[PDB]
RNA sequence: UUGACCUCAAAUCAGGUAGGACUACGCGCUGAACAAUAAGCGCAGGAAAAGAAAAUAACCAUGAUUCCCUCAGUAACGGUGAAGCGGGAAAAGCUCAAAUUUGAAAUCUGGCAACAUUUCUUUUGUUGUCCGAGUUGUAAUUUCAA
RNA sequence: AUUGGAUAUGCCAUAUAAAGCGCUUUCGAAGAGUCGAGUUGUUUGCAGCUCUAAAUGGGUGGUCAUCUAA
């Protein structure tokens, strides 16, 4: 059949070895767990009942709807979308809202590989807002290599109907 | 055809339908528990292959083996779970959480009385004697091994305090030693400490099934024979005596023809296998010492001019001494059999050993 | 296949391994020579491709050609020297004596006729060993032990241990509690 | 947030983007059941200011109706009664073909406990709201009445009232 | 490969729930004859329905719904036939969707273990722990009167 | 005997919290196969069919007033 090139677009997605070095950035500023924010917020609790100011957490952004709203607020360096969301418009705007706002954002594999890295069975798109000193080359080079290996690739390719 | 011979006996398969278990698990759950297979008299009636009563089928229907055996499988899927997700700490806190079992009710059931477990003990104390030397491997557990040699050594300790010891025998297998506890006789058959290989030929998971059963039933007949006996169940053991080989000594007995060899004091150098001389001498009240090679903790020295006999099979003896002339495991090994102290100069040191003649043949 | 990047980190790992052995030889040729045991238990961790020539020729002179090979020698300056420039592929400590009673007796394998053969009988070891006054394995073991004339003649006897499935450079005492986690 | 774009999206429903995905999921509907439980709602953005929640005790369901009363009120009544222990919140077009008119019903169990103890859906839990599509208490149910306030929208004209004093 | 996710099924698996009856009043659907007519079919409750203006008005303005009186046998229509105002009875207001909690899913069901509680040993909860739901969105906050 | 709303009082109270009012060199999202148009039937409403929206927009009234549906 013949598709949409707003539909077209996500069965382009990014290669196997920018995905992989993308999730290790990714893997290192995972949310903390029920578990262990469990555990963080007991040992706080100690040192309030018996007797006794930190810095500002770390972590990758997940949700659409925060997702979004952080696209449109431009806090947002990194954009990863899921290439298989159920109702594919959930996430059919998201490339053009990205591309708008001048945010670099990559299509990459498996929902599920997006929804590990949060602790969740699932995520529509992951956001990577702004990330540690030490992290900020890292960072840097995969938003270089995203800007090849997805935008620079393909480009003239999103904007025909796939499929037929 | 649906009734009569047909109905008596169940097939293996029907077996494992009827208790929706898979054959490792229906192979542990009759290994754990009493069940054994039972031929028909008319097997072509019984088929209307292997053949077991339906009155122990229905009875493990409501085994809580089969449900335990899912859960650990339940609970070690969730742990791959968590580690390939990523989460380390969920699988090392889930680890700690895993499931077990109890082997109580199954005891309970299988021997209702101590009597008929003591009488099957003969089994499970020859299991854990040869599990006590072997390797650690991956299919045997390191803990298990440890248990299996804490059990025989609070065994030997137990019977030497008893002096429950009545017939050693030394084989080419190993050393056969029969003792009588609460009337009932039980034969153990000690492996000698030698560089062994694995076959690689038996079904290691039925091995390790039979030899924690076996433990389970030596822990329990050794509680219940300290309780009687007034020692400490189980008894203070010594990590430092552990791990210098001192054997018997680091397992403390602490209370919470017996007197063939009583006034001997019997020595041993590092050429014989002291570790059942040691028991042997224990268990008939007398006192045994070992050389410093094979052991730390021993009462006595070599230089020690205390010792009447010297146990040595070596035939040279450079450093012999007055008083300690040499003797041989053999004459030792008759004598406990017999009862009656046997003739040192016969076994003296590079003299011909005498034949063993077996106790246990009559 | 070989994805790139392993080449390199094989390359960076080489790279690392030089300066290593640069820093032990000059200007740094002093080892710890540690005291109070005069045989030592040695157990090669690891070993990675394309390894440099000197640890492997060192490891060649230590029977250590394969990984998870243990192999006991005597405290030494030389051997230590040797222990130095090997250490991040080998692993140091100091036996016990129940632990190498207990290696001689599950894992105890000698080179009878160049062959690697278990010490299950005595009369092998006895006829191996006739002119080192050696003729069952608990005299083998107290000879290792005691570390006398003839446990150089011994060790060369005696097959290198293989403790199959840990931490790198000496070890101590540790190193006899894997032992137990070995055999 | 992402439901304004969802919900603007949704005006142009034979712009490319929704024609192609109209023709491809009423295919698909067509190889499913008459009447067929939905994992997820096809319209996140319409089932949500209709009431649903991703929470337990809350079921989509879609059924296809043939074209040629009210559709969606029949999709409403048949959905009822086929999972008849739930309560039929509301209803929604979600596509269309030159056959059948495709709808999803929110349905919510009256009996999960997270229905019955969260109170803005405690409604719901009343004898009163036994099937509200069948007596036509839900939106298009009380559009298809004409109820509403207003001159655009019996028994008290046809009788004589008789006072005491007269 | 292991392994996650999505499916598709299965279980005499655990906990639930629907049917039928009544039907004076009530709310839908359907329908002839001599009119939302009887019937026919569907679905409730102690009341139901309606209900907090995409409502009237043209005034000095009124203020959810329902019922009564009046408007009125009037306008309008073609004999049918309202409604606004006005007078009474009663009065009560609110909840979501659409906002980033983002300095921390703060939310919820269930299993299990204790502790309570009772129209009640029958009822209804609390606390702890684990699992699941949930980021394709559960809480707090907001509903234009702001 | 079983209960309801108050009163009085003991204890507990996670308040580092949560509200109303007041003030602004900062903001203020509002429901679509619906509204609506054509046409065909049932009794203006409703229903089918074809088409199908807007953003001081849209509805209903007399440029103005009023309301804020889906």
């Amino acid at each position: 059949l013949k598709v949409p090139p707003a539909i077209a677009q996500f069965q382009k997605t990014l290669d196997k070895n920018t995905a992989t070095q993308v999730f290790k950035l990714l893997n290192k500023y995972r949310p903390e767990t029920a578990a262990e924010k469990k555990q963080r917020l007991v040992a706080e609790a100690e040192a309030v009942a018996n007797g006794k100011v930190s810095k500002k957490p770390y972590n990758v952004k997940y949700g659409l709807n925060h997702v979004v709203a952080l696209i449109e607020a431009k806090k947002a360096k990194l954009v990863l979308i899921a290439s298989d969301v159920d109702p594919i418009e959930l996430v059919v705007f998201l490339p053009a809202l990205c591309k708008k706002m001048g945010v670099p954002y990559a299509i990459v594999k498996n929902k599920a590989r997006l929804g590990t890295v949060i602790h969740q069975k699932t995520a529509a798109v992951l956001a990577v807002t702004e990330v540690r000193e030490e992290d900020k080359n890292e960072l840097a080079s995969i938003v270089s290599a995203v800007d090849a290996n997805f935008s620079a690739k393909y480009d003239e390719s999103r904007r025909k109907w796939g499929g037929g | 055809g649906k009734a009569g011979a047909a109905r008596i006996y169940i097939t293996r398969n029907q077996a494992l339908k009827k208790l929706q278990l898979t054959l490792a698990d229906f192979r542990r759950i009759c290994i754990l528990k009493g069940v054994y297979p039972r031929e028909p008299k008319n097997k072509k009636k019984a088929n209307k292959v292997t053949f077991y009563y339906t009155k122990d089928i229905q009875y493990l229907l409501h085994e809580p083996i089969v449900q335990k055996f899912r859960e650990y499988k339940v609970f070690a899927r969730k742990l791959s779970k968590a580690l390939g997700k990523g989460e380390l700490e969920t699988a090392k806190r889930l680890e700690a959480r895993k499931p077990t079992y109890s082997l109580d009710h199954i005891i309970k059931e299988r021997y209702p009385t101590f009597h008929d477990a003591l009488k099957d003990i003969d089994d499970a104390l020859s299991m854990l004697f040869l599990f006590s030397t072997m390797p650690v491997t991956d299919k045997i557990g390191a803990a298990t091994v440890a248990n299996c040699e804490r059990l025989c050594a609070e065994f030997q300790h137990y019977v030497i305090r008893s002096n429950s010891l009545r017939k050693a025998f030394l084989s080419i297998k190993g050393i056969y030693y029969q003792a009588e506890i609460f009337g009932e006789q039980i034969t153990w058959i000690v492996p000698y400490k030698f560089a062994q290989s694995v076959p690689t030929d038996v079904d290691f998971r039925i091995m390790h099934t039979f030899l924690e059963f076996y433990q389970a039933l030596m822990g329990f007949v050794n509680f219940k024979l300290y309780n009687t006996l007034g020692l400490r169940y189980p008894p203070k053991i010594d990590v430092a005596k552990s791990e210098s080989a001192a054997g018997l000594a680091a397992y403390e007995l602490e209370e919470s023809n017996t007197s063939l060899f009583s006034n001997f004091t019997f020595f041993l150098s590092r050429e014989v296998p002291r570790f059942s001389l040691e028991f042997v001498i224990r268990a008939f009240g007398g006192k045994v010492g070992w050389d410093p090679i094979l052991g730390s903790g021993s009462p006595f020295s070599e230089s020690d001019p205390v010792i009447t006999h010297h146990i040595c099979d070596r035939p040279h003896i450079s450093q012999k001494y007055e008083g300690r002339i040499y003797i041989q495991p053999q004459w030792v090994y008759d004598s406990i059999n017999k009862g009656i102290l046997e003739r040192t100069d016969l076994y003296a040191c590079g003299a011909t050993l005498p034949p063993h003649l077996s106790p246990f043949v009559k | 296949f070989k994805r790139a990047e392993t080449f390199i980190n094989n390359y960076r790992q080489r790279e690392r391994e030089r300066i290593r052995l640069n820093r032990s030889a000059k200007n740094k040729g002093d080892i710890f020579v540690p005291d109070e045991t005069k045989l030592l238990f040695v157990i090669r961790i690891a070993g990675v491709k394309n390894m440099p020539p000197k640890i492997r020729k060192v490891l060649r002179l230590l029977r250590l050609s394969r990984i998870n090979n243990a192999v006991f020698v005597r405290n030494n300056k030389a051997v230590a020297q040797m222990l130095r420039i090997v250490e991040p592929y080998v692993m140091y400590g100091i036996p016990n004596l129940h632990s190498v009673r207990e290696l001689i007796y599950k894992r105890g394998f000698g080179k009878i006729n160049g062959q690697r053969i278990a010490l299950s009988d005595n009369a092998l070891i006895e006829e191996a060993l006739g002119k080192y006054d050696v003729i069952s394995i608990e005299d083998i073991i107290h000879e290792i032990y005691n570390v006398g004339s003839h446990f150089k003649e011994v060790t060369k006897f005696l097959w290198p241990f293989t403790l199959t499935p840990r931490k790198a450079g000496y070890c101590g005492e540790e190193i006899n509690e894997l032992i137990k986690k070995q055999v | 947030g992402a439901y304004k774009y969802l919900e603007e999206l949704a005006k142009k429903k034979q712009s490319d983007v929704n024609l192609f995905l109209s023709r491809v999921r009423a295919w698909e509907y067509r190889q499913m059941n008459v009447i067929h439980r939905a994992s997820r709602p096809s319209r996140p953005d319409k089932a949500r200011r209709l009431g649903y929640k991703a929470k337990q005790g809350y079921v989509i369901y879609r059924i296809r109706v043939r074209r040629g009363r009210s559709a969606r009120c029949t999709a409403e009544e048949r959905v009822g009664r086929y999972c008849s222990n739930l309560r039929v919140l509301n209803s929604y077009w979600v596509n269309q073909d030159a056959t059948y008119k495709f709808f999803e019903v929110i349905l919510v169990d009256p009996s999960h406990k997270a229905i019955r103890r969260d109170p803005r859906i405690n409604w719901i839990v009343n004898p009163v709201h036994k099937h509200r599509e069948s007596r036509g208490l839900t939106s298009i149910g009380k559009k298809s009445r004409g109820i509403g306030k207003g001159h655009r929208f019996w028994l008290r004209h046809n009788t004589l009232s008789l006072r005491r004093y007269r």
